């Protein structure tokens, strides 16, 4: 009965799901990512760039 | 210490007008001496020119050379502040090859007008603690920001993903968004880059965190004169006219436009008139003709406070063979206010040498201040000013501390005045050209 009630109240997950997809549509991608990241020998932190390629072609 | 673009110049001892809330002057207050009435008439005009109700009130200051009306004038400026306009202008700059000498004072009396403009914003401000940017080789994006408040995740639009690369939008960077335009402006950094990273030689101070909300509802004032509105709207490249000065006669359509425009703007709330004042110095190099303008232009309920000084008396009107009182027509005379200016005394020019020896920094005896008031009173104020710095240079020379009497002495021999030289020229005329 909750899978049937959640026909109609399963407005949460599904949604959130759909919506917030970790992933785009095919073909060569090229992602800037630049993240905190905390000093090594609030907290003492630094910024730091990564750069990610689709495939090896590119 | 360091040499600034300002230096000590002829009035940097003024620092106002130097009233109590009465208006009534102190004897040496606000590096003013003396002119107790002019002073207290400059405050009754200043306090004219702050309530701002009344349009096209003219004031002449009129008095003998060297008793201090541009002074007055000047210590009208430093306590009006920089939040009310203040143009002072010469006379002789009305002249110009680009433009007539009506349309000059039009823009004089246009400059000396604020349109005090007002617009709310939506501002987000906060720290990047983590920016995704992925395009094909259209883009996509997610920024965080973080506000010690909060920490909200953006899903980033196009023209924002474009944005945010062109002003190269980092982790640890301090920025600031406007919604209603997506200008992205960067007030600072938050931490240092990857220590890692060669190059990248700067460890630049680091701006404290943004604290509350990260989307704001800030209201921002920017003031612009009416000059600046209508060469603006002059063309289409009016705003370079602004710095260059290239306007030509701006059409008078466009002049009314505006003014029923900021009418409007002042009828809604979007901006606030603050009405100035248009200094004209040594006004009796004005001729007939822009005598006639000032006349009709200080009717008008845009116009601004006007102040004029000149030391000429009964003279003959630039332009004319008429002679009026201070070079002026009787029909502007009538639409003015008349303050004079009384010559100093001993005490006054010796406070005011007093003030200037401060202002200079120069120390100096007693008895030097008794000899170049006695040398002040003999031949002018301004000669013994100058004769100040002339003596700090030659006691520095001679590695002394405080000006004495023999350098006052020195430097009086050295500079002449103008009436030992004159004299000195009439004793050699013949080598004079054309006698
Ligand atoms: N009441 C005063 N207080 C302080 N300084 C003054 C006063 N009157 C004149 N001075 C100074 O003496 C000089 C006189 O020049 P100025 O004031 O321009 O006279 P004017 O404009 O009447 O020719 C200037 O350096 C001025 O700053
Ligand atoms: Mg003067």
């Amino acid at each position: 009965n909750l899978r049937s009630l959640e026909t109609y109240e399963r407005l949460e997950a599904d949604k959130k799901k759909q919506v917030h997809k970790k992933r785009k549509c095919p073909g060569p991608i090229i992602t800037y990512h630049s993240v905190t990241v905390p000093l090594v020998g609030p907290p003492a932190r630094c910024s730091r760039t990564f750069i990610t390629f689709s495939d090896d072609a590119t | 210490d360091v040499t600034r673009i300002e230096r000590i110049g002829a009035h940097s001892h003024i620092r106002g007008l130097g009233l109590d809330d009465a208006l009534e002057p102190r004897q040496a207050s606000q590096g003013m001496v003396g002119q107790l009435a002019a002073r207290r008439a400059a405050g009754v005009v200043l306090e004219m020119i702050r309530e701002g109700k009344i349009a096209g009130r003219a004031v002449l200051i009129a008095g003998q050379p060297g008793t201090g009306k541009t002074a007055i004038a000047m210590g009208m400026a430093q306590a009006l502040g920089p939040d009310t306009p203040f143009t002072a202008i010469a006379g002789s700059e009305i002249f110009s090859l680009e433009m007539s000498k009506t349309e000059a004072l039009t823009q004089a009396f246009r400059r000396s007008i604020g349109v005090r403009i007002k617009e709310e914003t939506e501002i987000i401000e906060g720290e990047v603690v983590e920016i995704q940017i992925d395009r094909p080789a259209s883009k996509v994006g997610k920024l965080t920001l973080k506000t010690t408040e909060m920490e909200t995740i953006y899903d980033l639009g196009t023209k924002m993903i474009e944005s945010l690369t062109k002003d190269k939008v980092q982790a640890g960077d301090v920025i600031t968004i406007d919604k209603a335009t997506g200008k992205i402006s960067k007030l600072g950094r938050s931490f240092t880059r990857a220590r890692d990273y060669d190059a990248m030689g700067s460890q630049t101070k680091f701006v404290q965190c943004p604290d509350g909300e990260l989307q704001k509802r800030k209201e921002v004032v920017h003031t612009v004169s009416l000059h600046e509105i209508d060469v603006i709207n002059s063309r289409t490249q009016g705003f370079l006219a602004l710095f260059s000065g290239d306007t030509g006669e701006i059409k008078s359509e466009v002049r009314e436009q505006i003014n029923a425009k900021v009418a409007e703007w002042r009828e809604e709330g979007k901006a606030e008139i603050i009405p100035g004042v248009l200094f004209i110095d040594e006004v009796h190099m004005l001729d007939i003709e822009s005598f006639s303008f000032l006349n009709r232009a200080l009717e008008s309920d845009m116009a601004p406070v006007l102040i004029m000084a000149t030391n000429r008396g009964i003279t003959r009107i630039r332009g004319t063979s008429y002679q009026s009182p201070h070079g002026i027509p009787i029909d502007l005379l009538d639409r003015l206010l008349i303050v004079s200016t009384t010559p100093y005394s001993e005490k006054d020019t010796k406070q005011i040498l007093r003030i200037r020896c401060e202002e200079e920094d120069v120390e100096m005896s007693e008895d030097a201040y008794t000899v170049l008031t006695r040398i002040g009173l003999e031949t002018s104020l301004r000669y013994a000013i100058q004769l100040i710095t002339a003596a700090s240079l030659v006691c520095r020379k001679r590695k002394g501390t405080e000006v004495q009497v023999d350098d006052i002495k020195r430097v009086y021999s050295l500079f002449l005045d103008e009436s030992r030289s004159t004299q000195y020229m009439k004793e050699y005329q013949d080598a004079f050209l054309f006698n």
